[PDB]
Order: C-alpha cells, then sequence, then structure tokens
RNA sequence: GGUUUCUCUUCAGAUCGCAUAAAUCUUUCGCCUUUUACUAAAGAUUUCCGUGGAGAGGAACAACCCCAAUUUUUUGAGGCCUUGCUUUGGCAAGGCUA
C-alpha cells in the first residue's frame, strides 16, 4: 500500500485526529482503519464548522471524506523514504 | 482489492448517516456492499426543520455517503 | 575480567495494550532458543552455552510488525526444555499472562509437553502452540505429503484431547483455523499460519479474499478446479486435502529443488517465486541457502505474531482472571481493584518472581511485573515478603530503587520510569527478599496484601548434604547457600539438628 | 619479473660439477659447504611433494 | 592459485560413493556421549579413566562423616562413569574440569536401497502412523453453499514443478554427510592436512579385536586429546618468507622439473 | 514410604532389550512401550524407586551408545518392602541388603544421621 | 521516465496547497500513489504565507505537526525550506 | 566501470589451521653411578610450517490497449435574496430554485 497509508494503519492503537473533506475535525483514539481509508474512532472529539466541540463514542466513515489527518509525535521515527 | 466496510461487529445498530445536502438521517444499519454502500431500515430524516420523519428501508448511498454514528456500544 | 526509538517504545508502554506477555515452553530441545536468535537478529542486525542444554529461563522484550504493520510490544520468557528446571516454568506462567507450547515435527507428545499443558491449564492462562521444526517431516523424515498431514493432525488431536483431559469448559478447541497455532521450522527462517501462508499467496497473486482463503485450508476440505469452489467430500479425482494441495505439495516440491536441484531448476522455480538471487548468493552452500531463500519467499515471523496477538490477553484485558490466583483475596476493597484497572496509577503492588545476580557482585537483579502502579528511580518502595501477613509487617523491609533495567536476551537497557503492564528489573531490594517478593508504596500506606509464594509441578525429593573442608569458612560457605536459595526457585536448604547443612532439590 | 629457465640449465651445471673434486671449480666449494645449514629445508619441501601412487 | 572449490552435486554424490570406503557411517553425536574430548579434559582432571579410552598421569598428585560406613546406603554403587557425567555432583574439589553433556535430538534419516522409488516414498521402516482417536473431532466448518469461489488466476503455488527428479534423494543424503561432503564450496587444504583415519580411532567399541589393537586404539586418543588440549592462538607475527627473499636475489634460479630427477639431486648434493 | 519416578525412554529398536535389562537392575516396573507414529522410534515408560533413580541416565546412555534417553519425574510415593521395627534384622553395613530389610536399614541410617 | 523529481523535493521542506487554499508548512518525507502527503511538524496557514513583509509574517497560525492527508485535493507543492538536518 | 595473476609494501587469529611439530626456562615425577640424550605432568614464554586483513604498482582478460459516481489528468457542490455580525472589506445563518 502506500507510505502514508501505511503510517496511518500502524497508527491503529495510537492517538490521532482527522479533518474530513468539509472542513470539521474529529479527535479520537486509534481503533480500526483499512488500506481503503475506511475510518473507525472511538471515544473521539468532535469539532464542527462553527467550532462546535463534543464527544463522539464509535464511528466509520468512508475514506474520501477525509481530507487531513493529525498523527502524534511517534510516527516519524521506513527512515528509506 | 475489493475490501468492504468490516460491518459485521457493526451490523444490525442504529446510527445516525450524515451525508451530502447536509443530509441527517437515522436507521438500524444492518447490511451494505464493499462499495461502502448501505441499507439502512428505520430510516427516520432529520431534516432543517429538525423533523424526524420516518420513511424506512432504503439503498444507503456510500457514493456521497459520509459518515454514520451509532447510539449503541458496538 | 535506541535514541530516537526507546521513547516509541516508551509510548507503546504507557498504551498496555499493544503488549503481550507470555511464556515460550515445550519439552527439550524443541527449537525455542533458535526461534528467539533468529528473532533477535530480525530485531536487531546489531555452562549452558558448552552444555548445550537451556538451564535457566530468560525474559525478551520487543517490538515486532503483525500482518498489518502495528507495532506490538512483546514480553517473552523462554523457558527450559528440561524437566528438572520446571520451576522456571512456574515463575514464567506466573509472572506472563499466556503461554506457547513449542512442539516438534518429529516428536509430538511426551512428558513437558504434557505437563506443560496442565500446569497452563491449572493456571488458566491464553493457549498458543507453534508446531516447529518442520523440514524434519520433508528432509529428515521423508513423509509423503498426506501422511505428513496425518502426523500433524495427530499431533494436534492429542495435544487437544490431552487439553480436554485437563479442562472442564472446552471454550478453545485448537486447530489453525482459528489463530492457536503457528507453523515453524526456527533455524530454516520460516513462520506461518494457513492465514499469513494465503495472504502472501494473495499478495503476490490475485485479489483473492485471504481472510475467507484461510478460513478454508486446513480439515479435510477439498478444491475441485473446474468449480474454483471449496467442498466437503466430492472429488473423486482422488486427490489431496486443500490444506496439502496448498502447502504441502508446493514446499515438499520447493524443499526437493533446494537440496536436490539447487543448481538448475533453482533459477527458474526462483523467478516462478519471485525472488531473484545473485550469483554469489547462489554460491553457498546448502542450509545457508535454504534459510536465506525460506527468508526471502516466506517472510519474517507472521504466523507468530499474527497468531498471537489474535489470541492473547494483553494484562489490559488481562488482570481479571488473574487476581483470583493471582491475590490472596482476588477482589475486596482495594488492591484487587487497584490492579484490576491495569492502568498506570497509584498503589504500585508487583510481583518480582526472579532474581539474576550481577556476576560481578553480591547483588540482584529483583524480577517481576507491574500489576499496579509506576515504578521509577529512586523511588521508595516497601516489600511485601512471602511470611508477610496483613499484621506481620515487621517482614516488610523498605527500600528504593538504584537503576532501572529491561531485558533483551543478553543486553541491559536502563531507563528512568516504567508504568503498569510491563515486566522490569529492579535495583536495590534483592537483600531484604526471598525468592518472591510483592511490591507497594514506599511511606505511603492505604493498606497492602501478598500474593500466596509461588506453587510448583515438582516434588523435590534429593537430598545432599554439604559442608566446607576447615569449618572455619562456614560463614562464607552460608553466605553462598544463601545466594544460590535466592537465585533459584525450589532448591530448599536447612539447617539439620545434626548441625548440617542439607539441601533438598530434583 | 624472475623467469623460469630450460631444466637443461641446471642439469648441465649439476652433472658438470659432479663431486666437487675438479680444480676447475674450487670456490663453489666454499659456498657448498655454506649451503648445509639449509639442506633440512631441501628435505621437507621435497618429501611433502612426493607423487601420490596413482601417478607416474 | 588452487583455492577456494565450488562443486555440483552430482559430482558430490559419485564421490561420497566412491570414498564410501574410508568412511564413518554415523549420522550424529550421541554416539560420542561420553567419549568427546571434553568428557577426557575432565577424566584427565579428576585422574578417572573411562573404560576404552586414554590415561593420563595424574594432575596434581584423615577422616570425614560423610563417609562413615554406619550412615551410608549403598543400593547402587557409584563408578566413574557416574562421576564424569556429574564432575560436581559426584565429586568434591572437582577443578580445571570441563561438564560435557548432551541430549542431541537423535536424527533419523532412512537410507534407501534403490534409486528407484521416489525422493517422498513412506518405507516399511517408519513405524506405520495409524493414529487413533475418540471421534476424531469438528471444526468451526465454514460448509459451502453459501459461496465461496477461487478466480482462477491463482494455482497451488507450483504444481508445473514434479516434487522430485534424480537430484533428490542425492540432495537429501548429501545432508548428512561428514564435514568434507556435506559442503559444495570451500578452501582447499595442504595435502599433509587431511587425517583420514581420524574417524576410525576415535570409535567407542570395537568389539573384540587383539589387545595389541585396543592399546593402539586408546594411545591414538591420548595423543588426541593432549594435542587438542595444549593449543595455543597463534598470539604473535612476522613474516619472513624465506623463499621470496631468496628468489629475489641474483643467484638463484626457477623451473619446473621431474621430482624423481630433484630427488636424485637434493641426495647428490647432501652427500 | 519412599518416592518413584515415571520414566519416559525414546529408543531406536535395538536397545528395547537393553532398557528392559537396565530396569530390571534397578527395579524398574516397565509399564509401557509403544511406537511413536511416523518414525522407527519407539518410546517405554516405567516407573522407578527415587532411591534407583541415581545415575540410570548415564547407565543407559552408555550401554546404547546414547540411542535411548530418559527423563524422569517423581510420580508417586509408595510402600517400600521393609519392616521399619525389627530387632532380630541387622545390617551388613556395606553389602546391600535383600528387600525384607530396605526400610529397616533406612530408618537405622536415616535417624543414625539424624534422630539417634 | 527518470521519476527523481519527487524524491529530489522529497527529505525537502515543502508547501503544499491543497483544494482548500491554506498554506500546508511540512516537510515532504514522501508522497504515496494517491498523493497524499504525511509530513511532519507541520504548519497550518491560513492569512498567507510570509515573504519578507516589513508588516508582518505571523497571522492565522496553527501548528498541525505529523499529518497525513489524502491526495485526492492535493493541489500545488511548492519549496518552502530545506531540509533540517534532523 | 570487474575478475585472474605477478610482484612490492603493511596489520592481525582471542576458541584454529575441522590439522598439529619442536625448543627454552621454573618446579615436581621417573629412569640412575656423572653430563648430554630421555620420561610425563603443570606453569610461563618462544621458533617453525601454513592462513587472514590492508595498500601500491603491474599484467592478462570481460566493456567505452482499454478507464473511472467515496480519496486527485470528465464529475451536477451551482447562483442569489434576506438577516446577524463585525470599522468597510469580509464572516456565519435560513430560504427560493430550474
Ligand atoms: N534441524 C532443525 N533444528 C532446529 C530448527 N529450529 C530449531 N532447531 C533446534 O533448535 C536448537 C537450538 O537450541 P534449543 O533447542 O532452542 O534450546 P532449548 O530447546 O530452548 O533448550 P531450553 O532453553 O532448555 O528449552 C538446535 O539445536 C536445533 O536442534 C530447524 O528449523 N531445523
Ligand atoms: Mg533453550
Ligand atoms: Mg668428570
Amino acid at each position: 500500500i502506500g507510505v502514508p497509508i501505511k503510517v496511518l494503519h500502524e497508527a491503529e492503537g495510537h492517538i490521532v485526529t482527522c479533518e474530513t473533506n468539509t472542513g470539521e475535525v474529529y479527535r479520537g483514539k486509534l481503533i480500526e482503519a483499512e488500506d481503503n481509508m475506511n475510518c473507525q474512532m472511538s471515544n473521539i472529539t468532535v469539532t464542527y464548522r462553527d467550532g462546535r466541540v463534543a464527544q463522539l463514542e464509535q464511528v466509520y466513515i468512508r475514506g474520501s471524506k477525509i481530507r487531513f489527518l493529525i498523527l502524534p509525535d511517534m510516527l516519524k521515527n521506513m527512515l528509506k523514504s | 482489492k475489493a475490501h468492504p466496510p468490516e460491518l459485521k461487529k457493526f451490523m444490525d445498530k442504529k446510527l445516525s448517516l450524515k451525508l451530502n445536502g447536509g443530509r441527517h438521517v437515522q436507521g438500524i444499519l444492518r447490511g451494505f456492499d464493499p462499495f461502502m454502500n448501505l441499507v439502512i431500515d428505520e430510516c427516520v430524516e432529520m431534516a432543517t426543520s429538525g423533523q424526524q420523519n420516518n420513511i424506512g428501508m432504503v439503498v444507503i448511498r456510500g457514493n456521497s455517503i459520509i459518515m454514520l454514528e451509532a447510539l449503541e456500544r458496538v | 575480567t535506541t535514541v530516537y526509538e526507546m521513547d516509541f517504545l516508551a509510548d507503546l508502554m504507557d498504551n498496555s495494550e499493544l503488549i503481550r506477555n507470555v511464556t515460550l515452553c515445550g519439552h527439550l530441545h524443541h527449537g525455542k532458543t533458535c526461534f528467539v536468535d533468529c528473532l533477535i537478529e530480525q530485531t536487531h542486525p546489531e555452562t549452558e552455552q558448552e552444555r548445550g542444554v537451556g538451564i535457566k529461563s530468560t525474559p525478551v522484550t520487543v517490538v515486532l510488525p503483525d500482518t498489518k504493520g502495528k507495532s506490538y510490544l512483546f514480553n517473552i520468557m523462554d523457558t527450559p526444555g528440561h524437566v528438572n528446571f520446571s520451576d522456571e516454568v512456574t515463575a514464567g506462567l506466573r509472572i506472563s499472562d499466556g503461554v506457547v507450547l513449542f512442539i516438534d515435527a518429529a516428536e509430538g507428545v511426551m512428558l513437558n509437553t504434557e505437563r506443560l499443558i496442565k500446569h497452563a491449564v491449572q493456571e488458566r492462562l491464553a493457549v498458543t502452540v507453534c508446531i516447529n521444526k518442520i523440514d524434519r517431516l520433508i528432509l529428515e523424515l521423508k513423509l509423503p505429503p498426506t501422511d505428513a498431514y496425518y502426523k500433524l493432525r495427530h499431533i494436534v488431536d492429542e495435544v487437544n484431547g490431552l487439553i480436554s483431559m485437563y479442562s472442564t469448559d472446552e471454550n478453545l478447541i485448537l486447530s489453525p483455523l482459528l489463530g492457536n497455532v503457528c507453523f515453524s521450522s526456527s533455524q530454516y527462517s520460516i513462520c506461518f499460519t494457513l492465514g499469513s501462508f494465503a495472504k502472501i499467496y494473495a499478495d503476490t497473486f490475485g485479489d483473492i479474499n485471504y481472510q475467507e482463503f484461510a478460513k478454508r485450508l486446513w480439515g479435510d476440505i477439498y478444491f475441485n478446479p473446474k468449480t474454483r469452489k471449496f467442498t466437503k467430500k466430492a472429488p473423486t479425482s482422488s486427490s489431496q486435502r486443500s490444506f496439502v494441495e496448498f502447502i504441502l505439495e508446493p514446499l515438499y516440491k520447493i524443499l526437493a529443488q533446494v537440496v536436490g536441484d539447487v543448481d538448475t531448476s533453482l533459477p527458474r522455480t526462483l523467478d516462478e517465486l519471485g525472488i531473484h538471487l545473485t550469483k554469489e548468493e547462489l554460491k553457498l552452500n546448502i542450509r545457508p541457502l535454504l534459510r536465506l531463500v525460506c527468508k526471502k519467499f516466506f517472510g519474517e515471523f507472521t504466523g507468530f505474531v499474527d497468531m498471537c496477538v489474535q489470541h492473547i490477553p494483553s494484562p489490559k484485558v488481562g488482570a481479571k482472571p488473574k487476581i483470583e490466583h493471582t491475590y490472596t483475596g482476588g477482589v475486596d476493597s482495594d488492591l484487587g481493584e487497584a490492579m484490576s484497572d491495569c492502568d498506570p496509577d497509584g498503589p504500585l503492588m508487583c510481583h518480582t518472581t526472579k532474581m539474576y545476580s550481577t556476576d560481578d557482585g553480591v547483588q540482584f537483579h529483583a524480577f517481576g511485573r507491574v500489576l499496579s502502579g509506576t515504578i521509577h528511580a529512586g523511588q521508595p518502595v516497601k516489600v511485601l515478603g512471602e511470611n508477610y501477613t496483613l499484621e506481620d509487617e515487621e517482614d516488610s523491609q523498605i527500600c528504593t530503587v538504584g537503576r532501572l533495567w529491561i531485558s533483551v536476551a543478553r543486553y541491559h537497557i536502563e531507563v528512568n520510569r516504567v508504568p503498569a503492564g510491563n515486566w522490569v528489573l529492579i535495583e536495590g531490594v534483592d537483600q531484604p527478599i526471598v525468592k518472591t517478593a510483592t511490591i507497594t508504596e514506599p511511606r505511603g500506606n492505604e493498606e497492602a496484601q501478598i500474593f500466596r509464594p509461588l506453587k510448583f509441578n515438582t516434588t523435590s525429593v534429593i537430598k545432599i548434604a554439604v559442608e566446607p573442608v576447615n569449618p572455619s569458612e562456614l560463614p562464607k560457605m552460608l553466605d553462598g547457600l544463601r545466594k544460590v536459595n535466592k537465585s533459584y526457585p525450589s532448591l530448599t536448604t536447612k539447617v539439620e539438628e545434626s548441625g548440617e547443612h542439607v539441601i533438598l532439590g530434583t | 619479473q624472475k623467469e623460469d629457465m630450460p631444466p637443461e640449465h641446471v642439469r648441465k651445471i649439476i652433472r658438470d660439477h659432479g663431486d666437487m673434486t675438479n680444480r676447475k671449480f674450487r670456490h663453489d666449494k666454499r659456498v657448498y659447504l655454506g649451503a648445509l645449514k639449509y639442506m633440512p629445508h631441501a628435505v621437507l619441501k621435497l618429501l611433502e611433494n612426493m607423487p601420490m601412487p596413482w601417478e607416474q | 592459485t588452487y583455492q577456494r572449490w565450488q562443486f555440483t552435486l552430482p559430482m558430490m554424490s559419485t564421490l561420497y560413493r566412491l570414498a564410501n570406503q574410508l568412511l564413518t557411517d554415523l549420522v550424529d553425536d550421541n554416539y560420542f556421549y561420553l567419549f568427546d574430548l571434553k568428557a577426557f579434559f575432565t577424566s584427565k582432571a579428576l585422574n578417572m579413566a573411562i573404560p576404552g579410552g586414554p590415561k593420563f598421569e595424574p594432575l596434581v598428585r584423615d577422616w570425614n562423616e560423610f563417609n562413615d560406613i554406619n550412615k551410608i546406603i549403598i543400593r547402587q554403587p557409584i563408578r566413574t562413569e557416574y562421576k564424569i557425567a556429574f564432575p560436581y555432583l559426584y565429586n568434591n574439589l572437582p577443578h580445571h574440569v570441563h561438564l560435557t553433556w548432551y541430549h542431541t535430538p537423535n536424527v533419523v534419516f532412512i537410507k534407501t536401497e534403490d534409486p528407484d522409488l521416489p525422493a517422498f516414498y513412506f518405507d516399511p521402516l517408519i513405524n506405520p502412523i495409524s493414529h487413533r482417536h475418540s471421534v476424531k473431532s469438528q471444526e468451526p466448518l465454514p460448509d459451502d453453499d453459501e459461496e465461496f469461489e477461487l478466480p482462477e488466476f491463482v494455482e497451488p503455488f507450483l504444481k508445473d514443478t514434479p516434487l522430485y527428479t534424480d537430484n533428490t534423494a542425492n540432495g537429501i543424503a548429501l545432508l548428512w554427510a561428514p564435514r568434507p561432503f556435506n559442503l559444495r564450496s570451500g578452501r582447499t587444504r595442504r595435502a599433509l592436512d587431511i587425517p583420514l583415519v581420524k574417524n576410525w580411532y576415535r570409535e567407542h567399541c570395537p568389539a573384540g579385536q587383539p589387545v595389541k589393537v585396543r592399546v593402539s586404539y586408546q594411545k591414538l586418543l591420548k595423543y588426541y586429546v593432549l594435542n587438542a588440549l595444549k593449543h595455543r592462538p597463534p598470539k604473535a607475527q612476522k613474516k619472513r618468507y624465506l623463499f621470496r627473499s631468496f628468489k629475489a636475489t641474483k643467484f638463484f634460479q626457477s623451473t619446473k622439473l621431474d621430482w624423481v630427477e630433484v630427488g636424485l639431486q637434493v641426495c647428490r648434493q647432501g652427500y | 514410604m519412599e518416592p518413584y519416578y515415571f520414566v519416559e525412554v525414546q529408543a531406536p529398536a535395538d536397545c528395547v532389550s537393553a532398557v528392559y535389562t537396565v530396569l530390571a537392575r534397578r527395579r524398574g516396573h516397565v509399564t509401557q512401550d509403544a511406537p511413536i507414529p511416523g518414525s522407527p522410534l519407539y518410546t517405554i515408560k516405567a516407573f522407578i524407586p527415587a532411591i534407583d533413580s541415581f545415575g540410570f541416565e548415564t547407565d543407559l546412555r552408555t550401554h546404547t551408545q546414547g540411542q535411548a534417553f530418559s527423563l524422569s519425574v517423581f510420580h508417586h510415593w509408595q510402600i517400600v518392602p521393609g519392616d521399619p521395627l525389627d530387632k532380630s534384622i541387622v545390617i551388613r553395613p556395606l553389602e546391600p541388603q535383600p528387600a525384607p530389610h530396605l526400610a529397616r536399614e533406612f530408618m537405622i541410617k536415616t535417624r543414625r544421621r539424624k534422630g539417634l | 521516465g527518470k521519476s527523481s523529481k519527487m524524491l529530489q523535493h522529497i527529505d525537502y521542506r515543502m508547501r503544499c496547497i491543497l483544494q482548500d487554499g491554506r498554506i500546508f508548512i511540512g516537510t515532504f518525507k514522501a508522497f504515496d500513489k494517491h498523493m497524499n502527503l504525511i509530513l511532519c511538524d507541520c504548519d497550518e496557514f491560513r492569512k498567507i504565507k510570509p515573504k519578507n513583509s516589513k508588516q508582518a509574517e505571523r497571522e492565522e497560525k496553527r501548528v498541525l505537526g505529523l499529518v497525513l492527508l489524502r491526495g485526492e485535493n492535493l493541489v500545488s507543492m511548492t519549496v518552502e525550506g530545506p531540509p533540517p538536518k534532523d
């Protein structure tokens, strides 16, 4: 698969977030992920187009619906590039 | 290739569909196809006017499908 | 006589749920330390030896990719295979959360395999099985594939019936379909399950569903070509079963090609298997060759890590069926639940089951797992004896931590802080304590309980009286008998009424 | 480089000298003598390459 | 320069068959259990002697209570085999001792009779499997008739190759050959450095050949052990080359001659 | 009562006689002998007193050229053939006592060391 | 065909412009098939990217960090910095 | 841009060289009238027969056709009205459409 997709796959379990195609953000821990980008997240926070922030228990969302996504300070460590 | 949603554990549970149009429905998500399509029965659409109106069984178009957020801990 | 990576391992530490605590067990000589050795190379490209027998067990901590790439923390307690050092199996099954019985392709069921499944049942761990040394069916045994499958099915059915002997609840029947058993030949660089075998099958070939495919192979299912559809018994093709057809036959030829047709048929079959090899690396001798080729085909380790993570409690799931046996209460008010959290937090109730002395001095390195709390350097901690009961506190000696070590097999890794979920080698609490200790908060008192001092499989029956030649150095001889009593689990010494020093052993 | 010779060269010198009695050579006398210190090298060398009975 | 050879497995199997006579028909080392260098080192150090092994001069040269004859039970009498198997349990002051032990997983590699029957071929020698049990088992068996189907691109990962050839049974036999043969490529040694008979004198039970030859066996064993024991790393180096220093001088010529000729030459020169 | 050991000896075909003889030498009680399927090996199983458990490994491997191999575990205690209390049974103090007197000696020597 | 034109600006700093118009400043440590961008220590800039303006260069700034974006919207790639040897 | 080979220089075996010789010294052991030549153990040091690492020249020999409706080379995300906002800019909101 792709190198960013592999970073995401190994990011299963670690603390991350995402910003979807519409401009809202959802943060969470790594629960599920696919090479097809179908994102399973849990105990997340949600911050909407004005900034409405809250908790969401679990969800699974299509890949194309994600534009950006935040990883923690760990993974940057396949440094062959 | 052709990997579908990991929707076995997610089957048979009520989730709210947020898709295009600001499109909000609720409904029991019990199945789909590997294109990320849904087939969600008991769907009550939550229009902008706030009304949740039940229409029943449909084929939950993954095409513009953004996300589904469930009401149980599955 | 790891700068950018120990941070990473530490965050995995604080994860406490990518981590796997197992004891690596089995019978004698059966491949364990060889797999571990090849594996330390997979990790770093960076008396026992001459005896050829493993005597004491060793802890290893490593970070391994599973078949999707998520790194895992692995605590592996590699045991002795010798019947008499089973006290090491006891300590290992204590401080770890599951067991991996590794069994030989050539033998199957014997003494330590049998009584090791027995010990693991009576202490309710996870049950893993890795059948190893599979060349011993092919090059050594010369067994055609059908009867090869026969023997494999036999080892499986014997061990399973025996676990049925020791287990009331048939919650688990083991066969490679579920994630129970890896297949390996440790020195020849091979680990696989039907899972990863078929998954690399796919990763090389067409798109087919690797997981559903893995669901189809072991256990008497056939496949007919024209249908391309797996069937219960209905080829009168009078052919093999899916597992044979897909794994044995091909690898039988793989080997027979490596060792028989090393010269001509290996270039073409090497192309056909996708691996290229340079002239100088085919200019190798047969066993180094077969090892390198098997690596470059079968990939690293995946049957093992996959099956293991697939059937692991992981102390965060962990604690709960354990505190029953571990703790003297299990769960009443304070500390059963305290550890039951398995969080890095507060209480700090610990179980040190090993003490490895420095070749230099008299001190030890205590070794045990963090059920509760978070231990760090200089932290005062108060130890809980084997005789320590709630209202016998003199037994509790109170100390601190000098330095903190973590173990890859024979390299020592010092840091300053560790949370619940791990094992650890403590410096500083050796002199007060005996075979087992249970550690608690220093100068912080809420209230503490202890675990029952470790119970064994074996009957100690042998009697050996010992004396110095000149009675003058008897206190030094006493220092020595101390140190052996502390470094050994059930070696029991007594100063007998006749005035003597007797040892009772296995 | 230092290069080989026809065998007949040495053969001629050696059958020439024979046993150093002829007053012709009369100085290889003393060099011959001084060569004794290495006669145990010649013998080890000769005997460790012997012809291994399947070759003639 | 004639080094570093590489060979073909046909070559190797033919050679093996030809040097079959001067060879050991052993497959592993569980034969030499109490008969190896380390056992001999322990014996030598304890001045004990294995039945068929060498004897060495003793290494170095009142009352006790454990030896009290009223307190002992002799049910099976101690012997030197035990005192060497467990050096520290069965001996006081065991000094300069090697603790040798071996539980080598016995190897079972079955000789064929003819080349004919296939490489993999169940021979009577193996015991007939006949694994028995209860009602054997059932599985979480994913029945078909729901569905599954193989996109007919894949194959059983290689079926276009036969399992065996006219090289397979060789390639298996050559997997347990003494060190010279169990290879395919390696350096060449000097002609002297090859001891042919080591495998012969290192055998454990000669079983009734004259006392002459049995004593011979043991004294060759002794020489072997001493050589092993007194071995130094070469420890130092300076690197004269006598013959190059000779050849680089204006008095030395060179040739290629016949052995016998240089032989009569050397003799004449010495005389 | 003295303990017994269960032993599990893998053996090639021939030395069955050997293990039988050795166990008889040490009061064996071979219970079981059965092949290993998929190999020309046998596995023999037997009891043997903790007393005569000593060096039996070396004895066996020596007599059979290491072909056989013995592993042992304590299995159970049992009655020793002796009458612990008879004064008319005397100890020839180094020769091996025959079965009627194993517990008699056992007591005498054990107390002689310890019990007085 | 020479195919380095990616990796040459890889291992180098890059300003990535998504179809959302903002400036994502990050190291191009790699690309992907769909052109996704996994770049660390990243900064999200919304008002401008600043170019030696006597007025200022810091307006509408946030720290994103290790960001992994899907290349579905990866629009423009420029070089904003050289390699920091870290 | 590589091997084979010649020669020239330079450093090392910590289990070797899957083989294994001799010498010197210190001390015990034995042969015994004296010394050499010996025995056979230990310890400490060496020579020799081979090998390995590095470099320099030099030589011979190889060679300047189909394609997109959840992640990018087709994608209908379209407009405006009004409001609130904020200094204008501009932001966010509801609706009408066709
Ligand atoms: N022939 C063969 N042997 C193998 C293979 N993999 C492992 N082994 C065996 O593994 C041994 C290495 O030592 P181990 O047997 O693992 O030591 P151990 O069994 O762990 O000893 P304990 O620690 O006391 O249990 C080698 O002697 C091999 O006999 C293999 O693929 N082929
Ligand atoms: Mg081991
Ligand atoms: Mg005189």
